[PDB]
């Protein structure tokens, strides 16, 4: 969790499931092979109030 | 049609349907990417001439 | 508060201990197959409620 620091706000979360073309190391193949994960949710501001 | 009968490659949009089945969107928000993706790719049409 | 007895016994099998790697791998799999769904989140996020 981050209060007011833009340099420390999460942007995306991704999960990979395979190597990309030929490289073996996951630390090298993870950058351009993952899949963004996340959905929004709508609440009731007046109900919370 | 000669190439259709020759080629071993058989086309099946159920791959797209199965990949996008896990993607769904909340009951509150109106606009949805995956529904538009399915409706615009039309994976139930078998005319690939 | 739970109570465990203190005495000699008949040996018993309780296979319920797993490692952090086994926990985290399955957690990654669960995130992979739950992400972008927003329709399995709702039952969980309402059962917790």
């Amino acid at each position: 969790y981050v209060r007011l620091d833009r340099d420390r706000v999460p942007t995306m979360v991704g999960v990979t499931r395979q190597s990309r073309d030929t490289i073996t190391q996951p630390a090298l193949s993870l950058s351009t092979t993952n899949t963004t994960v996340g959905v929004p949710l709508a609440l009731d501001a007046r109900a919370i109030t | 049609v000669l190439l259709q009968r020759i080629s071993p490659l058989q086309i099946d949009p159920t791959i797209i349907s199965n990949t996008m089945s896990t993607v769904s969107e909340s009951t509150t928000q109106t606009l949805s990417p995956a529904s538009s993706i399915l409706g615009k790719l039309r994976p139930s049409n078998s005319d690939f001439s | 508060t739970v109570t465990s007895p203190y005495a000699p016994s008949v040996n018993r099998l309780m296979p319920y201990r797993i490692s952090n790697a086994e926990r985290q791998i399955s957690q990654i799999i669960r995130v992979m197959n739950i992400g972008n769904n927003a329709t399995v989140i709702q039952p969980v996020l309402q059962d917790i409620s």
